[PDB]
């Protein structure tokens, strides 16, 4: 009840998903190299034979931090399962029985 | 459809993903500021007299509304050069400060105008910044900056220190230290003037008569808009998933009677990454946000198809209350059910309680008796 | 990656069936979450109940064991650790 | 340390893990599980 | 119609701490409950800043002014390299009715002044205005602490405002005050040094009782809280501890 | 990937925050390091002898 | 036309950087897997008889 | 102070010795009594 | 001679034939250069940073 910050590993799994998805969001505020970030825009101001040159630049910098997100999730979801597991056999074995 | 995106004759028990809908919008909107006055471009062009690239004439335009068609049909102008727009788009953009730069160059020269160039007035003269955004008209003027004893009114610098910094002009007429031997006051060797006039003839051929050039510069969104192309203004309603354009801005949703307050100087409001939360539009001065029109996912639920073909449709985290991929058949008299994890179509929800097949979520799953 | 544009999609079906796969591991990863919780908490097969009257030799659990007072069914220990943590 | 390559020492020394061994067998020689 | 003096004034400058002053609205975009981090010329926390009880003082890249005035004595102010009619000079003006600005190539003698006749007619800061590009009148600007940051970016002047009730004696106050944008001049000038204007009670000049503070700008990054009401309330200098 | 150039560090400004996931994760591995260490070997409260 | 070429050099290293710091998650946490079966080792089998 | 972790500045070094509370390195960890 | 770096430069005892102009040990990295002049073998040690 007084003393806090004795469940740090909870805390901790939330604010690791929690950051990652802050980091992916503000992802889409880079230019990646084209001349702006908002794609109606490039749309709404230039003729298409270029517009395809600027919204190339942005599918592939957009692909990379997509890819690069999916990739850490995979490795936290293993861990977890990891976790996850020992907790299913120490509940069998010490609640359900004397080790 | 779960067929199609799945790539068999044959679906097992459970539910899949198939597709995501959005509420398509309709009556497009376009909102400008009500200030209306000829923009003055005539007369820059028209000008009797340009100036010496050494000494570049810059003009600032603001408050005005502006037609390019005039200058974009019209052929007289040789190079009608744009970098970082269109030249058809021009008359669908708002933006301020415009800044119109004009001279006469050498015909030779011309195409040293452009950024990330070198030449001899392009690093001593003028010089353009790499992003530099606007366009560069370039015009013969043999019948009138040209005269037939030749005129050397025209001034242009060949000798300096070092470059130009972007857009930034020099007037300095001072003797310059062209070899080891100092100059003090006085030319005599190894020192020159920096500036020599040009020899324009009509006895010249093509490529050295001068040619009168003016570059036009924008800004992209940094202000409240203060120049603007001819068009059209309508009104606005709200409470509906509509397209609107205010002030340049582009963008779909529907816009409310807002109830933050905004201080007497700022123009809009975001939160995070560019999410433009609120608006203030030109006319009315009047504070609305925008909150874009509903989106979703959909998923199916089917016994299997070698059971039966009966299906049901769950539409994720949408309010049951609008909901018509068209899909209409699910849409007329169909039993209807909400849970917390969205709207359900084609099942009935029943007191009873046991054991389930295919999960739903929040606790609620479904089966098949119907 | 689109934003609900045309163009955009137009120039993305051209880099293959990247996002099959890429939404395909989501879902593995979610269908693994719920496996989860129910592998561990789910390990037996009936719902058992107190009796209404307790002397368990002294020994006293009214801390642990759930509360019927409060509508989150949830006992005093379990209500502290929902609230310390966000 | 070539072009932006470090190095961290580990927090435990290599004393340290020999005095917590040395515990380890010590306590296990003269108490058993006891220690445990 | 200016003369020159006996009285040589000398203004004992001294000197002062800047505490935690001097911090403006940067962009014309509202925001709510936020933190956020931005790049641009502030006044350093805790800096020098001198007090002067009318020296040429350079312009730097930018000026905080500061008065804990009282009858609003201070009237106007001079921008420009050489302020004579050699170079384009800027001039502001605030007497008891609306602002007066101008963009000219003044001819600026050794004492500039307005004056009051005891019913005020008259104005003798210069002796010749030729050429004039740029014209500019609105609301007047002015026991009171009176703040403003002058800052010459891009082609544009723009001047950024604040008036506080204070009651300590001479020390700054201790507290913050975000600056709301005041006025923006779309006019280019080279401008590397400025004066100050007094209205001296012309009836012998009387006017000892003429305090400012005088801070530079320097270039850094900050970070800005918002509250609920899009007002700035902390501020966080970046380059200034291990801690920030 | 700039070896202390202006340009190129410019360049980089442009691609977002790679750069400081990475070295976020990196230090993720390292701090785990010396957790994996001491929770292997400081099995004991006192120092026998 | 040098930005190009410093572009495509900043885009190979950076990919290069990713794909070691990819493999070296993966190292680390194998690495964590074994180093948690030796703590239980030495858990059961030097503090108690097994 | 200079340790085999780096150089450390704005702190003291002592010769008593007691429990870890923020980590430094080489054996070393420092802490709020100054 | 058209090798470009940032170091510090030291006394080295390291032997060259006389055809060489600079060594370099593994993973490409440059480590002495014999100046053009004196003929002598320098040694290259990136300055400090952390
Ligand atoms: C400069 O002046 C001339 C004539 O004064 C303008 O020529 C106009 O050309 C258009 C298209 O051929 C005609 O429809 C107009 O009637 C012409 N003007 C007049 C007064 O007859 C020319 O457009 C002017 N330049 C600019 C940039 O406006
Ligand atoms: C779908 O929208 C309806 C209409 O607003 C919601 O019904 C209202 O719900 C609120 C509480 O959320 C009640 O206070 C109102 O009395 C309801 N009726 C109205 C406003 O007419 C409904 O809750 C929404 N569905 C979900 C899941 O939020
Ligand atoms: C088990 O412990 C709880 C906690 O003290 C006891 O609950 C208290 O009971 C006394 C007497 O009935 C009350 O005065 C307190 O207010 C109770 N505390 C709370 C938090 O409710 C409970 O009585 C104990 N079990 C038994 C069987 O006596
Ligand atoms: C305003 O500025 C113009 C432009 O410089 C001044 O006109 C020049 O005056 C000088 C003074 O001797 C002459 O040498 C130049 O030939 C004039 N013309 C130019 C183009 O420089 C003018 O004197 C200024 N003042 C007024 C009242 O017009
Ligand atoms: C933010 O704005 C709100 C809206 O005015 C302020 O709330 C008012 O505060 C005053 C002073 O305490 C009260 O007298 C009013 O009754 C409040 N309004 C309402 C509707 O209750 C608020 O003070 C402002 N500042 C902060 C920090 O919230
Ligand atoms: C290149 O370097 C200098 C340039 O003049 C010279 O080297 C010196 O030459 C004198 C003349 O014989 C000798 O006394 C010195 O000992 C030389 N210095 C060194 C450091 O060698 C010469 O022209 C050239 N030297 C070599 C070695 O190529
Ligand atoms: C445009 O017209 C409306 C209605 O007449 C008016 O209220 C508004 O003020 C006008 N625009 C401006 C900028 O004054
Ligand atoms: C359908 O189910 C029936 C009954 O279980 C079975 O006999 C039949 O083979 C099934 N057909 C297919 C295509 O699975
Ligand atoms: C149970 O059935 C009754 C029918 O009278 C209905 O009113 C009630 O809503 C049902 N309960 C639930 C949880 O749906
Ligand atoms: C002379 O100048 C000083 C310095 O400002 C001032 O205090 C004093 O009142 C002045 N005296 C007269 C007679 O003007
Ligand atoms: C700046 O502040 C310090 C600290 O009080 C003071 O000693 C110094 O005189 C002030 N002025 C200058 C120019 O350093
Ligand atoms: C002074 O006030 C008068 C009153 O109309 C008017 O000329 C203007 O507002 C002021 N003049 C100057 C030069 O500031
Ligand atoms: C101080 O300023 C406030 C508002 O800025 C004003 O109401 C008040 O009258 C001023 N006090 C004096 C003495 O001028
Ligand atoms: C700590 O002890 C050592 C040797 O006992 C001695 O050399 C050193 O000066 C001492 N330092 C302090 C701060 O007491």
């Amino acid at each position: 009840s007084s003393t806090a910050s004795a469940l740090g590993k909870l805390q901790d799994v939330v604010n690791q998903n929690a950051q990652a998805l802050n980091t992916l969001v503000k992802q889409l505020s880079s230019n990646f190299g084209a001349i702006s970030s908002v794609l109606n825009d490039i749309l709404s101001r230039l003729d298409p034979p270029e517009a395809e040159v600027q919204i190339d630049r942005l599918i592939t910098g957009r692909l990379q931090s997509l890819q690069t997100y999916v990739t850490q999730q995979l490795i936290r979801a293993a861990e977890i399962r990891a976790s996850a597991n020992l907790a299913a056999i120490k509940m069998s074995e010490c609640v359900l029985g004397q080790s | 459809e779960t067929k199609c995106t799945l790539k068999s004759f044959t679906v097992e028990k459970g539910i899949y993903q198939t597709s995501n809908f959005r509420v398509q919008p309709t009556e497009s909107i376009v909102r400008f500021p009500n200030i209306t006055n000829l923009c003055p471009f005539g007369e820059v062009f028209n000008a009797t007299r340009f100036a010496s690239v050494y000494a570049w004439n810059r003009k600032r335009i603001s408050n005005c509304v502006a037609d390019y068609s005039v200058l974009y049909n019209s052929a007289s102008f040789s190079t009608f050069k744009c970098y970082g727009v269109s030249p058809t788009k021009l008359n669908d953009l708002c933006f301020t400060n415009v800044y119109a730069d004009s001279f006469v160059i050498r015909g030779d020269e011309v195409r040293q105008i452009a950024p990330g160039q070198t030449g001899t007035i392009a690093d001593y003269n003028y010089k353009l910044p790499d992003d530099f955004t606007g366009c560069v008209i370039a015009w013969n003027s043999n019948n009138l900056d040209s005269k037939v004893g030749g005129n050397y009114n025209y001034l242009y610098r060949l000798f300096r220190k070092s470059n130009l910094k972007p857009f930034e002009r020099d007037i300095s007429t001072e003797i310059y230290q062209a070899g080891s031997t100092p100059c003090n006051g006085v030319k005599g060797f190894n020192c020159y003037f920096p500036l020599q006039s040009y020899g324009f003839q009509p006895t010249y051929g093509v490529g050295y008569q001068p040619y009168r050039v003016v570059v036009l510069s924008f800004e992209l969104l940094h202000a409240p808009a203060t120049v603007c192309g001819p068009k059209k203004s309508t009104n606005l309603v709200k409470n509906k998933c509509v397209n609107f354009n205010f002030n340049g801005l582009t963008g779909t949703g529907v816009l409310t009677e807002s109830n933050k307050k905004f201080l007497p100087f700022q123009q809009f409001g975001r939160d995070i990454a560019d999410t433009t939360d609120a608006v203030r539009d030109p006319q009315t001065l009047e504070i609305l946000d925008i909150t874009p029109c509903s989106f979703g996912g959909v998923s199916v639920i089917t016994p299997g198809t070698n059971t039966s073909n009966q299906v049901a449709v769950l539409y994720q985290g949408v309010n049951c209350t609008e909901v018509p991929p068209t899909w209409r058949v699910y849409s007329t008299g169909s039993n209807v059910f909400q849970t917390r994890a969205g709207c359900l179509i084609g099942a009935e929800y029943v007191n009873n309680s046991y054991e389930c097949d295919i999960p739903i979520g929040a606790g609620i799953c479904a089966s098949y008796q119907s | 990656i689109c934003g609900d544009s045309t163009e955009c999609s137009n120039l993305l079906l051209q880099y293959g069936s990247f996002c099959t796969q890429l939404n395909r591991a989501l879902t593995g990863i979610a269908v693994e979450q719920d496996k989860n919780t129910q592998e561990v908490f789910a390990q037996v097969k009936q719902i058992y109940k107190t009796p209404p009257i307790k002397d368990f030799g002294g020994f006293n659990f009214s801390q642990i064991l759930p509360d019927p007072s409060k509508p989150s069914k949830r006992s005093f220990i379990e209500d502290l650790l929902f609230n310390k943590v966000t | 340390k070539f072009n932006g390559l470090t190095v961290l020492p580990p927090l435990l020394t290599d004393e340290m893990i020999a005095q917590y061994t040395s515990a380890l067998l010590a306590g296990t020689i003269t108490s058993g599980w006891t220690f445990g | 119609q200016c003369v020159n003096f006996t009285n040589r004034t000398q203004l004992p400058s001294a000197y002062t701490n800047s505490f935690t002053r001097g911090v403006y609205y940067p962009d014309k975009v509202f925001r709510s409950s936020v933190l956020h981090s931005t790049q641009d010329l502030f006044l350093p926390f805790f800096s020098n800043v001198t007090w002067f009880h009318n020296p040429v003082l350079p312009f730097n890249d930018g000026v905080y002014f500061a008065s804990t005035e009282k009858s609003n004595i201070i009237r106007g102010w001079i921008f420009g390299t050489t302020l004579d009619s050699k170079t384009q000079s800027l001039l502001i003006v605030n007497n008891a009715t609306n602002v007066v600005i101008k963009v000219c190539e003044f001819q600026f003698c050794n004492y500039p002044f307005l004056g009051v006749y005891y019913m005020e007619s008259e104005f003798r800061v210069y002796s010749s205005a030729n050429n004039c590009t740029f014209e500019y009148v609105s609301q007047p600007f002015l026991k009171n602490l009176s703040e403003f940051v002058f800052k010459n970016i891009d082609g544009y002047f723009k001047i950024y405002s604040k008036h506080t009730p204070i009651n300590l004696v001479r020390d700054l106050p201790q507290g913050f005050s975000a600056l709301e944008p005041l006025v923006d001049l779309p006019i280019g000038i080279n401008i590397t040094r400025f004066q100050t204007l007094l209205a001296l009670h012309r009836s012998g000049w009387t006017a000892g009782a003429a305090a400012y503070y005088v801070g530079y700008l320097q270039p850094r990054t900050f970070l800005l809280k918002y509250n609920e009401n899009g007002t700035i309330t902390d501020a966080v200098d970046c380059a200034l501890d291990p801690l920030s």
